[PDB]
């Protein structure tokens, strides 16, 4: 009686894709899928970026044809949707928390398009990051054979459950030399749930500087931990100034789980909606800090000018004028009073959207600055 | 290596 | 305690033996790896690609004793051949498990030879099966591994966790000539069923079943609306054929042999063309979404170049009751026209002597002669070709 | 409830360190790993070639400790190296296990920072046995596996499934530099006798047994009438050797060592090229076909960067009865002929101070000043030698 | 393209 | 295309 | 061919 | 060639 993987492959592999897509050239990649009903398909993004085609083959050999959903190449992860889905075998996805170095991965890709092929290997190590600094980047390792083709592919645990998606190699040949890198599952959760429902990824930022904890700033700043987040500056107006999170502070952990490092910590909020409320472990001269955070974003405010109405129906007020924004191209400034625009009288936010609405080529607006009573153009 | 978050 | 493989490895790597060879061509030495089929008679199976050309040829075992192979059978469509130990004294054979019985994510054994360094055991799992077109006429129905191999594991064995062998390693993907994790290795059935001719007659009985056809798409079958998208589809029958004996018609898909699923066609010809000439066998056919099984039996099966070895573009046979070697057809520019032989030329003699078979030809051409002169004819006028 | 490494892996990966090395030849940098064996005092086992021309060394532990670390002893011939952590503050080393019962097929795992990427972990099997050479001078009885090992992995821990350490990994064959699938490592009964020498002495005490040899092939074999394929021939044994008090002739095969059979005589000039000096063992011959046992007792052999760290290329020790440093034989184009040395040379003394010996010798090294001053003598001849 | 068997 | 070992 | 790590 | 120990 010989042990196998062959039963949890025979359930995971009718969930796993490979796909084709068309100075005109052609490529493969693979994908896997999120839902069964709706035909979508998680995939890297440097697989179906400038497609015109894109033609995805079952593991049975049925052809699909598939249109774009969500892309965000920040992360490499994209999501397409296979278009007329019939009988569809979507992937269970695991937490990709509990993973640990050294529990069993098998990967599963289209290498060199040669068909549906099933590798294995370990957890060579987790977060690990640093290969396009500005990427968001939180990679499992593994040392499971992985090579060109295999990018949107499967990497499950030993259940089936879906752990991450094969990324990239590290290879000086462009060969598999057992370092495999895949994005774990949690952020294929939080961005492909995010294009879905949004179309595209809602970022959220922090308002907080910070650089990386080194064994050689833990000495000098008194700090105990050797790795983690050394809180720089925080921007005012942001979540963190609101929070009360001061400069010099050392961010441990995230929401209980502790951090590897700035740059998965950096990799993981990447990752979540816009007003994803989550709690932080600092730690500042000596004492432990926990806080709780909010993410935010980087009347009628158009094209950088906000504005109000002003009187009974006496028009829109403009209240403040930001430099260097469509507004100052526009020339209005803070306190400028709009009483109608193209012939028509404005008297509300409603019925300068209403012409906004009626989109026209040029703007002319019937403005007073002053005592004088001028116009404004545009588009 | 100074990103923002 | 601790789980492993040396237990079961102890007792099957006295069977892999690595291989040395000594060619001419610019001559060349070249190593691999073999695999001791029978014990008492020496049978040794590596790859064809390992052992052509040789003029002599040494096994070594696992301990280092050395020994002297002789050549038996060569099969390069499908890319095995079978050596003979000479003096076979204590050798150890291996089980061969039936290789229709792996799955995609069973575990792997490889055994082999890479760089002369020794006998390196390596571990993988199925990558997948039924895979070809790495030379798209020869007889692949690969098995993929991840397991470990480079240049020398060729000709050993791939095992299961039992020891059982269950394919021959044979070649490898690399765009650097390093292992990258994917390997290939010839199906134990497929070496079961072609070892196994050449014990008998030295050479593959190639059997013909008589039926034409090419892949089954995802796109065929919705043009057929048929139920399963891979199999053989039957472009045509040939007729005479005992498949055409049988009652197969054309446009119908073939899905099973011996209960057996099909992978592809590729792997589906591959298979039987293993198969030695009258193998009863079972197919499951789907012609207008019925189901259709039926037995059958093989019937039996050319170039200048299946004459000469570098002469192309020349159809050529026997011609009557010992009447000559007449040409059937010749393409222009082909290495036989480029010399004189021309399309209905009776080939009469050669250097003196009477040509009136295929046979009759082959006993002056083994005969090496320096220069070659043949008295073909052109209908009513009698000409002399040379050649070297 | 799946399976795994993990319980066994956060057990260990704390022992295992990577090394971040800064020297100078034209300055550079470099990276390998390290395994730490006493947690107490700080010391952490790598390759030699990873601490060559070493000025500063750092060791990282797993959680991002940085650390110093001076050397301690280092044994080219089989690259294996021995430094301590400057101020051992609550580590945890790793427990050996015995390589001598290590079997080809099990499972082992390696430890290592490839490309400075961390501590990273990898898994495979035992390939091999016994492997050597690879470089014929160096005393190397390697271990094969097709656990992935890259540039950084050098000096890291090979650990069986209980978590002991067996090899520390040392290179790879890699035709293009990257792993493909085939890694070597020093076992850990050879890493153990090395490192257990460099505590007491900081060198290692090189024993001899005084026997000439060659490695037995099938062809020998045959020419002596010897059964045993593989071995050691003993061609000739030296006079008041403790081999020639043993009582071994000229013609006797080398079979087993102490029980544990021979895979090579290269893989037994590293095993007992490695037991420190006196170290009594057995042997077992094979003269006239007929097994014989001896008992045996290493003696003395008798034999300048292992005293200057980086100025090589000519040996040298203490000279006669408080005689000085005397050099034994220089290599031409080393960093020794860059300052005015030959053979012969006997270093006598330094900025005003006597040097009766190497521990005189290195008492004014210890003073570092601007200017070095070194009072040698060629013959009769009185000269002086100036550096930095 | 085609194949015979 | 392929290699050959 | 070679490669010491 | 022919080695010591």
């Amino acid at each position: 009686q010989m042990p196998s993987l062959a039963p949890m492959l025979e359930k995971v592999m009718p969930s796993v894709v490979s796909i084709n897509v068309e100075q005109k050239f052609m490529a493969l990649g693979s994908g896997v899928i999120i839902d069964a009903d709706k035909g979508y398909v998680v995939t890297n993004n440097h697989v179906v970026d400038n497609a015109t085609v894109i033609k995805v083959q079952l593991s049975d050999g049925r052809k699909f044809d598939a249109k774009m959903v969500g892309k965000d190449p920040r992360s490499d992860i994209a999501l397409i949707q296979i278009q007329n889905p019939k009988n569809l075998t979507a992937i269970k996805m695991a937490d990709s928390d509990a993973l640990r170095v050294g529990d069993y991965t098998v990967a599963i890709g289209n290498p060199f398009g040669l068909g549906e092929t099933v590798t294995s290997g370990i957890v060579s190590a987790l977060g690990r990051s640093g290969l396009n600094a500005e990427n968001y980047e939180n990679f499992i390792q593994t040392d499971a054979a992985i090579n060109r083709g295999n990018a949107g592919g499967a990497l499950v645990n030993l259940n089936g459950e879906l752990i991450g998606i094969n990324t990239a190699i590290l290879a000086p040949d462009g060969g598999n030399i057992g370092i495999g890198f895949a994005i774990p599952s949690n952020m294929v959760k939080n961005l492909t749930s995010q294009m879905v429902e949004y179309g595209q990824v809602k970022r959220g930022e922090l308002g907080i500087m910070g650089t990386e904890l080194n064994s050689e700033l833990a000495k000098a700043m008194k700090v105990d931990a050797q790795r983690g987040a050394f809180v720089s500056q925080v921007l005012p107006n942001s979540s963190a100034a609101k929070a009360g999170i001061k400069a010099g502070d050392v961010i441990t952990s995230l929401n209980g789980k502790p951090i590897s490092s700035f740059a998965a910590l950096r990799a993981q909020v990447g990752t979540m909606p816009v007003g994803s409320k989550l709690t932080l472990g600092l730690l500042r001269d000596g004492k432990q800090v926990n806080v709780n955070l909010e993410l935010q974003q980087s009347f009628n405010g158009i094209e950088g000018a906000e504005m109000s109405n002003k009187g009974k129906d006496q028009g829109v007020v403009v209240n403040n004028v930001k430099t260097g924004t469509p507004a100052a191209q526009i020339g209005l400034k803070k306190g400028d009073v709009i009483i109608g625009a193209n012939q028509q009288a404005v008297k509300n936010i409603a019925e300068l959207r209403k012409v906004l609405d009626s989109k026209p080529s040029v703007l002319a607006l019937n403005i007073q600055r002053g005592d004088s009573t001028i116009y404004l153009l545009m588009q | 290596c100074y990103y923002k978050i």
